[PDB]
């Protein structure tokens, strides 16, 4: 398969809603080894995520029902979905150890992985019992405040990769570590240093990132309340 | 319409003359380049001030007025997006529309491209930024402290993109001209991809 | 597995939207060689719909983008999705002449599972091509005509299962056949002997059925015009 | 109130009084008992179409609709979905109505629940098929022609759920109840298990 033939491919799955598909699709264009442009880099990440998220809104369901007269075999079936996300997010995080984080030769990309190699660690944080429990967090704000120092000395803060990160980062916070304190803290840190800075928009993705503007001022008034 | 051309070398004179030959190219009129002018800076503060309250024109400001709004359909747009700025006093004609819906003010739309001019320009209570394209490059015939301004026209409506306040309480802004809107300035599925929690 | 634990498992993977293991999960309550009430009736018949109208809203869009520069392996992608639905269809097909259809003893559900299994036939209808393309459409017709007559003699009019077998015979006309003769043909007489009779409507269903019947008034004058 | 069931005797007299201890229980009272009897039939023609066309009403129209409206709080509901019918010389309070909203006669809504009487009752123009609670059983008071009437009240809003129209050209339709609405009468998940075009 030429390294244009799965474009098309890739595509079609989209389209078709059958993003298994797509995971594997994409899986292929950066198994061969050379750096993605964003048009391809945007897709794989579209396809995990609607993928890992499909899962995700199935295993939170069962989640609630079970807290919310056996159960047993309810959390047997849960904890096979827990297999599924699992095996996802560790296989696409090799991908990301591979191919990804060293081909990233563009300074860009360089922190659009790591905030999303932190998320498949914040995504596997919930399943996740003992062992694994707490290693993958340790990880977690590893690659999340190792991209962040790049958005920070390097990256424009009004820039939509940087704005994310933050927001990424302080849901992981008030989630994963249960501590609204710092993700409070780390949000209005990120928004005001964007407020600040308004010519420091790109007329390319200026509507883009004022709804993750619109998202922080939307949590931080959240949490204090 | 020579006639609006001595419409004002009729009431302002040497004034009106201050801005003539200030045209390269000539994409405007005789008539088209004093109105600009006279507005641009200084003689401008009042044809809003009377434009908004709904109040009633003078008699050189209703002679601006009418030039001025005329070039506009002899001007826009062109070419791609641009980025203006405009900070005021407190209390600007955007305070009052939702975040994502879209408003226009009654008078005018004069803006800067330069964040210095941005904070401020009397005063330094409500600061904006704008895009669009309707504007009227006048950063030629009336650049004083090099403001290098482009002006939209009235009516025109606004998308509110956003509305925060500052930490020392100073309401920055993000806005965007009507005509543009849905999918116009957004990263070709960057947003998707960047995957958030909402 | 008891015949009731089934129950829990298969109405978690619809709430979940999982509705593959749903497949396999009401499936084997119909395994289990005993009649099946009507509100498991409706849930395996809810489980593969949704499963078979997935992969079906996925080759449709294939089957317009080749049409409207290689497409060979285009069509070789939408031959694997071909491939799904044929595997599905003649399995759950097998399930509706093993373990449905004999069992039928209410007559109730003589006409669901007939109109049904014409249905899975009219699916397999559309992706398949000589052998099984004329093959196919054979037994269609037949066990759609055949539930009609039970329809005709046994059931009410204005009965949902009666109406709904003559919307879904009425679109295999124009469809598969393409005959949109017979087609308006037999929704009007169906139309037709609905309203003369309105005392014939059940306040189980009252509305279930008038629905019904708004579609085929938006059928008739649609193929008319 | 024995002054309005005094209202009947000083105005209708031996015909007010034809209605009385037709009633083994008795939920309703007195005045209450003749004013639903001097409606059902058949005084009660010109009660609607006076109601209906705004029009004023007379001396005892006006004394028995008060009574009527007065018994239907203290009548309705209870206690499952019943199946009325009804119809008419044309002309029904509900072909303007869009299918699948819901719409309120100006008068009154007399049924029956036997199929003959529907087709019809002067005339065969428009036929109807209703489903509720909030009508008032008569079929005791006044059964004449053995009608078994239910009579809901006046500004009660109706669902269409369906308006179609006969090969003869006589438009049957089907309505339901404001007040019942989005999932009553629908068997549970039998539509989404059929599969169909749409
Ligand atoms: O009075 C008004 O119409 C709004 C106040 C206002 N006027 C002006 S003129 C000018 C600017 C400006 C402004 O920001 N506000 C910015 C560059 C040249
Ligand atoms: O005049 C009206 O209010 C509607 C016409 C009409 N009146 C009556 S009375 C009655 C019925 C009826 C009717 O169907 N229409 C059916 C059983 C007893």
């Amino acid at each position: 398969m030429d390294k244009s033939e799965l474009v098309q491919k890739a595509k079609l799955a989209e389209q078709a809603e059958r993003y298994d598909d797509m995971a594997a699709a994409m899986k292929a264009v950066t198994e061969q080894g050379h750096e993605l442009s964003n048009e391809e880099r945007n897709l794989l990440s579209v396809a995990y995520k609607n993928v890992v998220g499909a899962r995700r809104s199935s295993w939170r369901v069962i989640s609630s029902i079970e807290q919310k007269k056996k159960q047993q075999m309810g959390k047997e079936y849960r904890e096979k979905i827990e297999a599924e996300l699992q095996d996802i997010c560790n296989d696409v995080l090799e991908l990301l150890d591979k191919y990804l984080i060293p081909n990233a030769t563009q300074p860009e990309s360089k922190v659009f992985y790591l905030k999303m190699k932190g998320d498949y660690f914040r995504y596997l944080s919930e399943v996740a019992s003992g062992d694994n429990k707490q290693t993958t967090v340790s990880n977690s704000q590893q690659a999340y405040q190792e991209a962040f120092e790049i958005s920070k000395k390097e990256m424009q803060p009004t820039h939509p990769i940087r704005l994310g990160l933050a927001l990424n980062f302080s849901v992981f916070y008030y989630e994963i570590l249960n501590s609204p304190e710092k993700a409070c803290s780390l949000a209005k840190t990120a928004f005001d240093e964007a407020i600040a800075e308004l010519d420091t928009l790109n007329e390319e993705s200026y509507k883009d990132s004022t709804l993750i503007m619109q998202l922080l001022r939307d949590n931080l008034t959240l949490w204090t309340s | 319409d020579k006639a609006l051309a001595d419409g004002l070398v009729e009431h302002f004179g040497l004034e009106a003359e201050q801005y003539l030959g200030e045209h390269p190219d000539g994409p405007y009129s005789d008539a088209e380049v004093m109105a600009l002018g006279l507005y641009t800076n200084g003689e401008y503060q009042h044809l809003n001030r009377s434009l908004r309250q709904g109040r009633e024109l003078d008699a050189g400001q209703a002679l601006i007025d009418r030039g001025m709004s005329a070039a506009f359909e002899k001007s826009g747009p062109a070419e791609q997006v641009v980025k203006t700025f405009r900070g005021t006093q407190g209390r600007d004609a955007f305070e009052a529309v939702k975040e994502g819906q879209v408003g226009h003010d009654a008078g005018y739309l004069s803006t800067s491209r330069d964040p210095s001019v941005a904070r401020s320009f009397a005063g330094q209570g409500t600061i904006t930024t704008l895009f669009g394209r309707s504007g009227i490059d006048v950063s030629e015939i009336s650049i004083e402290g090099d403001e290098q301004e482009i002006l939209y026209d009235k009516g025109t409506d606004m998308r509110v993109l956003l509305s925060a306040k500052d930490g020392q309480g100073v309401t920055r802004r993000v806005l965007e001209e009507a005509t543009l809107g849905e999918r116009s300035g957004h990263g070709e599925g960057l947003l998707d991809a960047l995957d958030l929690a909402t």
